[PDB]
RNA sequence: AGAACCUUACCUGGUCUUGACAUCCACGGAAGUUUUCAGAGAUGAGAAUGUGCCUUCGGGAACCGUGAGACAGGUGCUGCAU
RNA sequence: GGCCGGGAACUCAAAGGAGACUGCCAGUGAUAAACUGGAGGAAGGUGGGGAUGACGUCAAGUCAUCAUGGCCCUUACGACCAGGGCUACACACGUGCUACAAUGGCGCAUACAAAGAGAAGCGACCUCGCGAGAGCAAGCGGACCUCAUAAAGUGCGUCGUAGUCCGGAUUGGAGUCUGCAACUCGACUCCAUGAAGUCGGAAUCGCUAGUAAUCGUGGAUCAGAAUGCCACGGUGAAUACGU
């Protein structure tokens, strides 16, 4: 993981975006493709459009997924066993 | 490789010698230990909207003849193939095959 | 000895003897016997009642047996209700740190199933 | 005066100076079970003072490097027999039917393009 | 102070040539030398695959012989240090001259 | 099976190199890029003028080539107004004080970088190969060459199948590493297709060695 | 091999005893090059003997080598559809070799605390004419004195 | 002789059409530098700053952008044409 | 303290030579080539090892290093960007690595290498951290300085044949470093976890000596990312009657 002297990673378009949501109340899901963005505590209550490769699933935040980045949460690879 | 590829390896390395001094010191006042959480906080976010290609760390050696991703050598500049037409021809000085 | 809630084997020395406790290996039971000023090649059943007790005393600082398996548990139940990445790789059995599945993930999905 | 002989085995170089002496045998600073735990290489080191029967009489002075503890002794035996060839000269024979004289010429081959060592090949597999 | 000239070839024969040139000059000119230590030479060696395709047990050894030799001057007259960066050495041949 | 290449093997033994400059690995690949491109720019140039080889020397904040050619009037031009022009291109090319020295060679068909270019830009002008092949392996012989091979390859006369043909007269001993083997190859560029020429020319064995 | 003949290499006689015939068995012991941990092994296996025994080190295990070392062993040999095993007369330095390489096997496969005591048990056993090295001594020896009639024909 | 991005040739989606990489013609600007907004970024809209070198007095060289077509480009196929 | 004055003997370094040729001797042979043995010699018959690959074979491999005939695309099969994939996983195979232990595991002390690398680099010493590592910072474009106190070994102790103080897979928590960025999908550290495995069916591989076996070390590639490859030493066997 990320060292903590260097803080955690959020990217700047989502941070700034997800700071204008909670400034305003928006309820449209954020659409986003970084998945590298660790989750703050000011997503809480916000669904998020993450990117996975070919569509952007939307994921609900609650206080569990703090620390956690937002690709976690996108499955990028489809798998549905074998025979 | 393909004249794109030595393009985007050209555009490259002309980024990263364009902002090679402000990288520099945002990663020296982000690693430094005495800046203040603000300050640090900030150049993150600086080194964030800083242009990617212009990271040395995206930089693949290629050589400089045929432009190729594979079997470099930083001592001649060149894939293997070249070095060893080059060896034969005579025109790297002082290379010669060896045993031991 | 019974020191948390188990049974200590005392016919081996104390180092290892404590290390028979879920939550405490070699370093933690050397932890434990420094801070409690008994040498680690003592027998168990060769040393007083007393010190019985101040051992199982500051074994009881760490989280052992079975809150620390009520521990583990809730973590690895949290990220398999989280449902994340880990979540999803503890749910289907798979590795879960990024290892080879192609090959070799045989202590994860267990012994070989033929089609 | 200090009789000189060059012994060389492995890797190992080892100078070594003989005086008509007591029977001290000093080498790298300290003495022969000092400096050689291995009883075999105290062996090698003491072989070539057996057949002359001169184990106590000379004073040896030996500085050895390179190489591991059997090199070691072995390139300390060989310049023992120098030194003793050049310091009487009839020895020669002896240490030549001995096989003392004889440098081993004996090196590590080099490990070579295709193999795993010098000669161990990987595992074929016709299928 | 002391004139520290070391002399980087390729070929050994060549840099023989110019560390015999450097030595006569300064043996001509007033002054006098320490010999020419040979110090040990830099093989800096190269495997390289030698077919474009698979084919992995194929491959050429190379390798650069780095020679050195090192030449000393005890005390550099007035003459003897312009004689030294006024005088023309081979092309294949790095000298460096440290005061 | 495959052969070494001769000039390679003998790097060292009896052969020079082409480049005689000393570099750290500091200014080794900027070194061998420039002598790529001045290299690469006067075979362009001078592909017309029977030039052999191109030899680069780079003393201290110098560039010297040596071009050895057939052709050096040529090469040289009226009052030496092209040379000064070479010197000036391959100047603002390696970053540096250059000279151009031009040397003659005398046999250019005892060279085995001009026979076989020669044959190559007969196989361009669409001669029969044979007639080529045995008129450069005769030329050599009756001009003093100890041996000749010529090896020619690649849809010989525009057959949809690629052969290999191969002329040699006298010796031409691949193995002996004192043997002076002078080789050297060439491409031909046809309506067909590359057909590739190669050219071994013994000159006699060389006693003594480098110093020779 | 097919064409060249072998020079036989020189061992060096052990430090303790001086005797060639122990370095060969210290080496036949020895694992992984690690000469000194099998002499060792040796010299704890014969003092440990030794003192058992009563008799010196090289007497007692030259007579442990003479109650292994096999004089007939039986070699197989294809005839049509089925194999004979024929008996021949072995050379002295492969009966040492057989009977040091059948003792290190033995005190291998003994079930003892550490490789000394299993070499001293098996060398007591075998100057007490008993155990799994003077066993494969007899099942050779009953194999030869077995198929002794198809060495008969051979010769 | 080393796939996190890059490499990368593959997929999804967003984008460009003389083009990412050249030479040639015409026109206009020295290039360069600092900075704002929107966008995932590609990109688009700006703001402020700079106007250098050599001729000659007419313009050039370097570099950038626009427009047209010669083309550029292809890790597309055939190693059973080479 | 080669630490200092010193010395040029020695080790060593790297140039030049010498030496090994069946050269000498005795038998066998067809008055031959040659074979066998011996002496001398450091090396003896090709001293050891490498480089060196004949005419050709397999329409063998590579059009994706490059070059190239022809064919195909040209607001797309070209170009740029973000995210994903190349890392998937009922299974099958090849090549490795680590083991199943006592010729060992562990703890303390201690001995002996060879080759190599280094300036957008190798980075001491000191301080802090259990550690990965951080801060300060010397030297070094290097026989100087750094990477970098080699490990197996040896000595003492302990474990006592148990799925164990063997083994170290997997997983949870806490971290470090590099990089814009470590979720997919990095290496490493700490603490806890402690999986299979007790020597492997039919079958099959390597190796004739400093070899096999094992034990560490370095390099290229490389911001980071070796159990692979390339190279380097330490210890160091067994066996070849014979075709
Ligand atoms: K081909
Ligand atoms: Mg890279
Ligand atoms: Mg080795
Ligand atoms: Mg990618
Ligand atoms: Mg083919
Ligand atoms: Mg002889
Ligand atoms: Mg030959
Ligand atoms: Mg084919
Ligand atoms: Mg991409
Ligand atoms: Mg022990
Ligand atoms: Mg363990
Ligand atoms: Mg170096
Ligand atoms: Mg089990």
């Amino acid at each position: 993981p990320r060292s903590l002297k260097k803080g955690p990673f959020i990217d700047l378009h989502l941070l700034k975006k997800v700071e204008k949501a909670v400034e305003s109340g928006d309820k449209k899901p954020l659409r986003t493709w970084s998945r590298r963005s660790t989750i703050f505590p000011n997503m809480i209550g916000l669904t998020i459009a993450v990117h996975n490769g070919r569509q952007h699933v939307p994921v609900f935040v609650t206080d569990e997924m703090v620390g956690h980045k937002l690709g976690e949460f996108a499955p990028t690879r489809t798998y549905r066993g074998h025979a | 490789a393909k004249q794109s590829m030595k393009a985007r390896e050209v555009k490259r390395v002309a980024l990263a010698d364009k902002y090679f001094a402000k990288r520099a010191e945002l990663k020296a006042i982000i690693s430094d230990v005495n800046a203040s959480d603000e300050d640090r906080w900030n150049a993150v976010l600086k080194l964030q909207t800083l242009p990617r290609d212009s990271s040395p760390s995206r930089q693949r050696n290629r050589c400089r003849q045929t432009g190729r991703p594979h079997g470099f050598l930083r001592k001649f500049g060149l894939s293997r193939i070249k070095v060893r037409e080059a060896a034969m021809r005579g025109e790297i000085p002082g290379l010669k095959k060896a045993s031991w | 000895a019974r020191i948390a809630g188990i049974n200590i084997p005392d016919h081996k020395h104390a180092v290892i003897a404590l290390t028979s406790i879920y939550g405490v290996g070699k370093t933690r039971s050397k932890a434990i016997l420094a801070a409690a000023g008994i040498a680690e090649d003592v027998k168990i059943s060769e040393l007083s009642e007393g010190q019985i007790d101040t051992l199982r005393d500051e074994v009881a600082k760490f989280v052992v047996e079975g809150d620390l398996r009520r521990e583990i548990s809730m973590s690895i139940k949290r990220l398999m209700d989280l449902g994340c990445y880990r979540g999803l790789r503890h749910r289907r059995g798979l590795p879960v740190r990024g290892q080879r599945t192609k090959t070799n993930a045989r202590t994860r999905k267990g012994p070989r199933k033929p089609i | 005066n200090q009789y000189y002989g060059t012994g060389r085995r492995k890797s190992s170089a080892a100078r070594v100076f003989i005086k008509p002496g007591n029977g001290k045998i000093v080498i790298n600073q300290r003495s022969l079970e000092q400096y050689f735990g291995r009883e075999t290489a105290r062996m090698v080191v003491r072989q070539p003072l057996e057949l002359v029967d001169m184990v106590e009489k000379l004073d040896l002075y030996i500085t050895v490097k390179g190489g591991g503890i059997s090199g070691q002794a072995g390139a300390i035996r060989h310049g023992i027999t120098r030194a003793l060839m050049e310091y009487d000269e009839s020895l020669r024979s002896e240490l030549r039917k001995a096989g003392f004289v004889t440098r081993d010429a004996r090196q590590v081959e080099r490990k070579k393009v295709g193999l795993r060592k010098a000669r161990r090949r990987p595992q074929f597999s016709k299928r | 102070q002391r004139i520290r000239i070391r002399l980087k070839a390729f070929d050994h024969r060549l840099i023989d040539q110019a560390t015999a040139e450097i030595v006569e000059t300064a043996k001509r000119t007033g002054a006098q030398v320490r010999g020419p230590i040979p110090l040990p030479t830099r093989k800096e060696r190269f495997t390289v695959l030698i077919s474009p395709h698979v084919n992995k047990d194929a491959r050429d050894q190379y390798e650069i012989r780095t020679h050195l030799r090192l030449v000393d001057i005890v005390e550099p007259t007035e003459k003897t240090v312009d004689a030294l960066m006024r005088l023309d050495l081979a092309a294949g041949v790095d000298v460096q001259i440290s005061l | 099976g495959q052969k070494v290449h001769p000039n390679g093997i003998r790097l060292g033994i009896v052969k020079p190199w082409n480049s005689t400059w000393f570099a750290n690995t500091k200014e080794f690949a900027d070194n061998l890029d420039s002598d790529f491109k001045v290299r690469q720019y006067l075979t362009k140039e001078l592909a017309k003028a029977s030039v052999s080889r191109i030899v680069i020397e780079r003393p201290a904040k110098s560039i010297r080539v040596t071009i050895h050619t057939a052709r050096p009037g040529i090469v040289i031009g009226k009052k030496g107004e092209d040379v000064e022009k070479l010197r000036k291109v391959v100047a603002d090319i390696a970053g540096v004080p250059a000279q151009i020295n031009i040397a003659e060679v005398r046999k250019p068909e005892l060279d085995a970088k001009l026979v076989a270019d020669s044959i190559t830009s007969q196989l361009e002008r669409r001669v029969m190969f044979r007639r080529a092949m045995k008129r450069a392996v005769q030329n050599a012989m009756r001009l003093g060459a100890k041996g000749i091979k010529v090896e020619v390859s690649g849809r010989l006369g525009g057959a949809e199948i690629a052969r290999t043909e191969w002329y040699r007269e006298g010796r031409v001993p691949l193995h002996t590493l004192r043997a002076d083997i002078d080789y050297n190859t060439s491409e031909a560029h046809t309506t067909y297709g590359v057909i590739g020429v190669k050219v071994w020319i013994f000159k006699g064995e060389i006693l003594g060695g480098m110093a020779a | 091999p097919r064409r060249r003949v072998i020079g036989q290499r020189k061992i060096l006689p052990d430090p303790k005893f001086g005797s060639e015939l122990l370095a060969k068995f210290v080496n036949i012991l020895m694992v992984d090059g690690k000469k000194s941990t099998a002499e060792s092994i040796v010299y704890s296996a014969l003092e440990t003997l030794a003192q058992r025994s009563g008799k010196s080190e090289l007497e007692a295990f030259e007579v442990a080598l003479e109650n292994v070392r096999p004089t007939v062993e039986v070699k197989s040999r294809r005839v049509g559809g089925s194999t004979y095993q024929v008996p021949v007369e072995v050379r002295p330095v492969r009966r040492n070799a057989l009977a040091m390489r059948w003792i290190v096997e033995a005190a291998r496969k003994r079930g003892d605390k550490s490789m000394a005591l299993r070499l001293a048990n098996e060398l007591s056993d075998a100057a007490e004419n008993k155990g799994t090295a003077v066993k494969k001594r007899e099942d050779v020896h009953r194999m030869a004195e077995a198929n002794k009639a198809f060495a008969h024909y051979r010769w």
